[PDB]
């Protein structure tokens, strides 16, 4: 996807607490870092409604 | 301004407070500034400018010093000085010399190992001069140097469609006045990439690396967008000497590298000034996109890594979107699109550049010689004479007047052609532009365009929108932006104060229309102006919303568009007709001034340089038809020489007549003779003729013009034409040509003309196939006379013999050479066009005598009838305007005035409210007579000789019909038009061929009139007469006619003999093919069936 | 009588939210198969009340401040102005995908001229974000917009089976770039 | 004299222009587009012509 999108403009959503894959994210620095690191913005919800 | 002028009553409502400037400004300018005139650095010192350098001291400067490796040598140059002119105009002229001054520079050589001094006069070569008419003399000829419109130098940025994947993709090139390209670009995978010298794209990276950035570096300066981290972490190449050693592999491919040249290859390539600079041109334009090297003065000429940085921070922040720009430490710029063809990015190399660029060249060359033979001669003797090699600078200078298409026969077929001709701005030739570059696009009116170039004006032929016409009030820009005048205009007053703004400036602003309603004092009367916004889009904004006025509405037009009255009357497409026709009508045995014109004829005369203008002040002291003799009163006498019956480049009659007689008083700058096409010092380019607008028995159908044959029994549009028929006699291998009296084998009449040298007397009267000069060559001689060609006759008026024997400057291989001038007086005629001002042409397609014209009731015959069914849909209802105003003009008018003026004449100047008859008019091309004031005027007319009014109000007469002898049921439109007789007579367009020369290349009849051609008979000709099913004349066209040589002269031989004509078939060329398949063991056989 | 979506005073029906309303009390969609509306659902751009119909119930559940610190964190997350790889994360029943879908509208609202040209793709398990897309945003959606799945990247190819939980963990990794050069040069 | 001008050329005219007016002023409340509104007035104009 990195290879696909030079421009890194990426609208990322997941939740790896719901991951069902063996090869699917453990942390979204271990996948990001390599790319742009830092440069990536983290935000989280918090409240269940 | 003009001391004695006539006087023409002008319509103009509004005040000019500017008048139109030198018309030739744009070559006398700019050849001073590059021989560095007085003037000039008067004009100049006093702009701003410090310390003015003319263009020869600019080129000298950038040559000197000429130094060896070890910089032991140096040699430099200064003071460059011109002689008196080696003869005068008329005398460079007379013997086809060129107009030319000695030019000297001193040379100053320093040897370093001794310290002496060596200075030394060193002559250049003959510098070509330009006379006071804008012209060069070269050879006896006279030729202009036309400008030439360029792109130029600085960065420019441009977004274009991928073609494969529809992307819009962003780029960038810096194009400098000499040296190598530098391109930037962003491609379809968002790579940024770099193209050094036209050469394979690698990424920015590389480059910014081999200027000493490292990684950190461009990681801080950038990373602002994405795409610029993507292209330095997916980059090959780490380090100053990495990036270096790859671009010289990429430019320098195979041969060795070494760390010795890795950094002077790309200082050389683009940072050092004797290969690299901006031309001080691109460096404003540098500096004044990305900001950069604000405030301070241009000190620089060449590019510097700010440059390259700034230029790939706008590249990537264009591509981004981005729409304002800062260059840490630069001025805050907007970020944008550069249109190549607006005024601001386009300028104009005049004469004086061109030449300079020429002389540029010449100088490389000496220098080249210099630095080769300073190695193999004594340095303890050296001077500067033994360096220099003047060969190739003049060399360079005289292959620029010859073989170059800048510099072109002047137009002298009327002295307007000649005005518009040195006026004329060329977007092709050397550096303009090439047959593989824009079509469409480039030959597009811009906005930009207002004030600077006419929109109308250009070329019928291949060049419509690539040659443009300066503009009246336009001049250029020490830079060679063109600008334009205007006022300011303050708090909703329009000031007095004349600014000068170029393109780029006037887009920053809003210019209001220059027929704005004002008081007295300025203040806009609406509430609401008309304007013209940034991007040349027109609006309506409020009165205090404008910062600049146009100073008249003559801005957009030039010359000979302006010379057309009631042009805001006319389409665009007419208009364009009108004025390019106006630059090829013939002058005329006699001149008449329009009755009707516009506020232009007079000063485009006198700038056009045709007219005789007193030098100062006198007396005139003894009137002949050759001379002109004026005793001044400051006490030095002048003496004008006059030409007469000379033949111009178009072989037209230049003929000028004195206007003054013995005894009178002239003004310094009063016309005292009149040229080709003027009368009392105003163009003359045609006649008034009285014309009837009506269908008349279909001999004017289809845009056929009827004349009455008053204007062939008066001379009205008689015209004399001269043409020059040279020939030379050489050295051969056999021995050389001989010119005698004497001719083998001919009659003794037909050489009863020639004089003793075998010439024809002066006054003979010669026609097709007379000899003009006898001579005879070695095969017992043989005979090469010169003779009349085909279809021409008239006078002999001048002969010029030119001979070896007698030191005259022929070229190699001729011993001798002889012009002889025949003159011909052509009456008007059926098939020679003539036209109007307004786009209205026709041939003459009846002569009717005078008594078969419709007739006036007093029995006044008109001279023209037009057709009513070409003016309405051709939008040139203008003509129809100046038909009426024209009678106006003709009879006197008279205002009635009793009981106040008249509501429509509220608006007329006092000056006309009355005029005699024969009364001329001035009627500007936007400002002039309105429609009401016209309509008034033609009820106001005064009666004539019998008392009574014949045109009424509407313009319109009652006619009788010459050949019925019944008046016409309905009165029709009469009144006199402005006509003329343009360079297109039948007289030389007939052509007709039954046998003759044949080309050897391929055998066929040659292509041309006056090489006694044939007809082409094309592909579609062919399809057509398959169509009819004629298979005979097809084949006949096809074998007999063009090919076959046996079928040709078999079948010229049957017409002669009088029996039918035999039957072509075999033809050769199928011969050789059945030959060739023979040869190839085809057994081809033709079978009877 | 009927706006163009690009026309200025359309704009907040892009951008607008419940922490930063321009202006507007509510914003309503209409879902369309042709020249027809199917249905439509509201939303209000404040606190509110539970009348209001909406397929997504998001009023409902919100009427059933923290309510206040919800609208703040969701409009941090919908206008951040960052221009680059932004991982939106939440437990599940906190709403993450109303918020996502809220804020690729306003990012494909607001950059709609810079990404006119190049097109949007989307990855996922289910195009419903493209849906959403088409919806809000036809001009884009319906000619410019592109859907795959991980086994859909390869044109032509359109993959559905999946590996092993052990193979696919080394075929999922950098740790395998390694062996598929050495395979090269094997 | 023939080439005749209608007399009502200055109503029609005004008329329409207060239409394109009502254009402009739409357009600067923000309920046009640029080249939206260059449409309507194109068609404005053609009505008129």
């Amino acid at each position: 996807l990195m290879r696909r999108c030079p421009r890194r403009s990426f609208t990322i959503v997941g939740d790896l607490a719901q991951r069902r894959s063996p090869a699917g994210a453990r942390s979204w620095g271990a996948m990001l870092d390599s790319y742009v690191p830092g440069r990536w913005v983290y935000k989280s919800l918090s409240v269940n409604y | 301004s003009v001391p004695g002028a006539p006087n023409r009553v002008s319509f103009a409502k509004l005040r000019e407070p500017l008048e139109v400037p030198g018309l030739l400004d744009v070559q006398t300018d700019s050849f001073e500034w590059l021989v560095g005139s007085d003037r000039w650095r008067q004009a100049a010192i006093d702009r701003g400018e410090e310390n003015p350098v003319g263009g020869l001291e600019e080129v000298l400067a950038e040559l000197s010093p000429i130094e060896d490796f070890s910089g032991s040598m140096s040699l430099s140059f200064s003071d460059p000085r011109f002689d008196e002119v080696k003869a005068s105009v008329d005398e460079c002229k007379d013997k086809d010399m060129t107009y030319a001054a000695p030019l000297f520079v001193t040379a100053e050589f320093i040897n370093n190992n001794t310290g002496e001094i060596k200075s030394q006069t060193v002559f250049m070569g003959d510098f070509p001069m330009m006379t006071e008419k804008g012209t060069f003399i070269i050879n006896g000829t006279e030729r202009v140097v036309v400008s030439q419109l360029v792109r130029s130098p600085g960065v420019y940025f441009d977004e274009t469609i991928d073609k494969s994947t529809e992307k819009t993709l962003h780029s960038v090139k810096v194009i400098p006045g000499r040296g190598a390209w530098l391109e930037f670009d962003v491609d379809k995978r968002d790579t940024v990439g770099v193209r050094i010298d036209r050469k394979r794209r690698q990424p920015v990276t590389v480059l910014l690396k081999a200027l000493g950035w490292t990684n950190e570096q461009i990681v801080e300066r950038f990373g602002f967008s994405e795409i610029m981290m993507g292209t330095l972490e997916k980059d090959t190449t780490s380090g100053t000497d990495e990036a270096l050693l790859d671009i010289y592999r990429k430019l320098r491919p195979g041969e060795p590298p070494t760390k010795e040249s890795a950094q002077t290859l790309l200082e050389n390539l683009f940072f050092k000034e004797k290969r690299y600079d901006l031309a001080r041109v691109g460096r404003y334009k540098v500096n004044k996109k990305l900001g950069l090297n604000a405030g301070k003065p241009i000190t620089s000429s060449t590019l510097t890594e700010e440059d390259v940085v700034a230029t790939i921070e706008y590249l990537v922040r264009l591509h981004e979107g981005q729409t304002s720009m800062t260059v840490p430490g630069g001025v805050e710029v907007p970020v944008e699109v550069d249109d190549i063809d607006h005024f601001g990015n386009r300028r104009l190399r005049t004469v004086g550049e061109l030449i300079q660029n020429q002389i540029r060249v010449g100088l490389s060359r000496m220098e080249r010689v210099v630095r080769e033979r300073m190695t193999t001669q004594d340095v303890e003797a050296i001077t500067p004479q033994t360096l220099i090699n003047i060969r190739p600078v003049v060399a360079a200078i005289k292959e620029f007047f010859g073989t170059s298409q800048l510099s072109q026969f002047m137009d002298q077929n009327n002295p307007l052609s000649g005005l518009t001709h040195k006026r004329r701005l060329s977007a092709l030739g050397p550096g303009g532009l090439s047959r593989e570059r824009a079509g469409l696009e480039v030959r597009d009116v811009h906005p930009s365009h207002y004030g600077r170039m006419c929109p109308i004006e250009t070329p019928e032929g291949p060049n419509i929108g690539l040659i443009g016409s300066l503009s009246v009030y336009a001049r250029v820009n020490p830079f060679g932006f063109i600008e334009t005048p205007y006022r300011k205009v303050e708090n909703g007053v329009v000031t007095d104060q004349i600014d000068y703004l170029t393109a780029d400036e006037e887009d920053r602003h809003v210019v209001a229309q220059a027929n704005s309603p004002t008081d007295e004092n300025g203040r806009f009367t609406e509430d609401r102006v008309m304007v013209r916004k940034k991007g040349g889009e027109v609006e309506f904004v409020s009165a205090d919303q404008v910062d600049y006025m146009d100073v008249s509405p003559r801005q957009m037009v030039s010359v000979a568009t302006a010379m057309i009255p009631f042009l805001e009357h006319d389409d665009a497409n007419r208009a364009l007709m009108g004025a390019n026709m106006q630059r090829q009508a013939v002058p005329l045995v006699r001149s008449e001034a329009p009755l009707v014109g516009t506020g232009m004829e007079l000063r485009a005369a006198i700038d056009a340089g045709d007219v005789v203008v007193a030098d100062k002040t006198g007396v005139i002291e003894e009137v002949s038809a050759d001379y002109i003799t004026v005793m001044a009163d400051d006490g030095t006498r002048q003496s004008y020489r006059l030409r007469k019956f000379a033949r111009s480049n178009h072989g037209t009659c230049a003929n000028q007549r004195p206007i003054v007689d013995a005894g009178q008083r002239v003004e310094a700058g009063q016309v005292i003779a009149d040229g080709p096409c003027t009368q009392n010092g105003e163009m003359a380019l045609g006649k008034n003729l009285l014309v009837a607008i009506m269908p008349w028995e279909g001999h004017n159908y289809e845009d056929a013009i009827i004349l009455s044959n008053r204007l062939v029994e008066e001379d009205v549009l008689t015209s004399i034409h001269i043409e020059e028929h040279e020939i030379d006699a050489r050295d051969t291998k056999l021995g050389a040509e001989e010119i005698t009296r004497d001719i083998p084998n001919v009659s003794d009449e037909v050489l009863a003309d020639l004089d003793e040298r075998g010439i024809v007397r002066i006054g003979a009267e010669v026609r097709d196939g007379d000899i003009l000069v006898g001579k005879v060559t070695p095969k017992e001689v043989r005979d090469t006379s010169l003779k009349v060609p085909h279809g021409e006759s008239g006078k002999v008026i001048g002969i010029r013999v030119f001979s070896r024997e007698d030191d005259d400057e022929l070229p190699a291989g001729v011993n001798e050479l002889v012009r002889v001038y025949v003159a011909q007086k052509r009456k008007i005629s059926d098939g020679d066009k003539l036209a109007g001002r307004h786009g209205n042409k026709g041939v003459i397609g009846k002569i009717l005598p005078v008594e078969d014209m419709p007739f006036l009731p007093d029995g006044t015959p008109v001279d023209i009838i037009l057709n009513t069914h070409g003016v309405p849909r051709r939008m040139n209802i203008g003509q129809i305007l100046e038909t009426h105003l024209g009678w106006v003009a003709k009879a006197g008018w008279n205002i009635d005035v009793a009981a106040g003026v008249p509501d429509w004449a509220s608006k007329l100047p006092e000056e006309l409210y009355s005029a005699p008859a024969d009364s001329t008019v001035a009627t500007p091309v936007f400002d002039g007579a309105q429609e009401g004031e016209l309509a008034g005027l033609l009820g106001s007319t005064l009666p004539n000789r019998d008392g009574e009014v014949m045109v009424d109000a509407d313009g319109k007469s009652t006619l009788f019909d010459g050949r019925s002898g019944e008046p016409f049921p309905y009165p029709v439109t009469v009144g006199y038009m402005y006509i003329l007789k343009l360079h297109h007579l039948v007289d030389d367009k007939i052509h007709a061929r039954s046998t003759g020369p044949y080309s050897m290349i391929t055998q066929q009849p040659l292509g041309g009139k006056a090489q006694f051609g044939g007809q082409r008979f094309g592909e579609m000709e062919c399809w057509a007469m398959q169509a009819y099913g004629a298979a005979y004349t097809l084949q006949e066209l096809l074998t007999i006619k063009s090919d076959d040589t046996v079928g040709r002269v078999k079948v010229y031989e049957a017409i002669v003999k009088g029996e039918n004509i035999p039957e072509p078939g075999i033809p050769e060329s199928f011969k050789v093919l059945l030959k060739e398949l023979q040869s190839l063991c085809l057994n081809v056989e033709v079978l009877s069936s | 009588l009927l706006l163009d979506w690009r026309a200025p005073m359309a704009r907040p029906f892009y951008v607008a939210t419940a922490a930063n309303p321009e202006n507007m009390r509510r914003r309503r969609q209409f879902h369309t198969l042709g020249r027809k509306v199917v249905d439509f659902t509201d939303e209000i751009l404040g606190r509110p009340t539970g009348a209001e119909h909406d397929a997504t119930n998001d009023a409902a559940l919100l009427a059933a401040d923290i309510v206040a610190t919800i609208q703040a964190e969701q409009d941090q997350v919908i206008r951040l102005d960052h221009t680059g790889v932004l991982v939106i994360e939440g437990g599940p029943g906190t709403g993450k995908t109303v918020v996502a879908l809220h804020r690729v509208a306003y990012l494909l609202y607001t950059y709609r001229k810079q990404m006119e040209r190049h097109g949007v793709l989307v990855v996922g398990p289910t195009p419903a974000f493209l849906d959403h897309i088409g919806r809000v945003l036809p001009s884009l959606g319906e000619s410019d917009a592109v859907f795959m799945t991980p086994g859909d990247f390869v044109p032509g190819l359109h993959v559905t089976a999946e590996d092993t939980p052990e193979a696919a963990e080394v075929k999922g990794s950098l740790k395998i770039l390694d062996v598929l050069k050495a395979a090269v040069a094997d | 004299a023939d080439v005749l001008v209608p007399p009502q050329k200055q109503e029609i005219l005004e008329r329409h222009e207060a239409e394109a007016d009502a254009i402009e002023r739409k357009y600067q409340r923000g309920a046009l587009n640029h080249t939206e509104r260059n449409e309507s007035l194109v068609k404005i104009w053609q009505d008129a012509t």
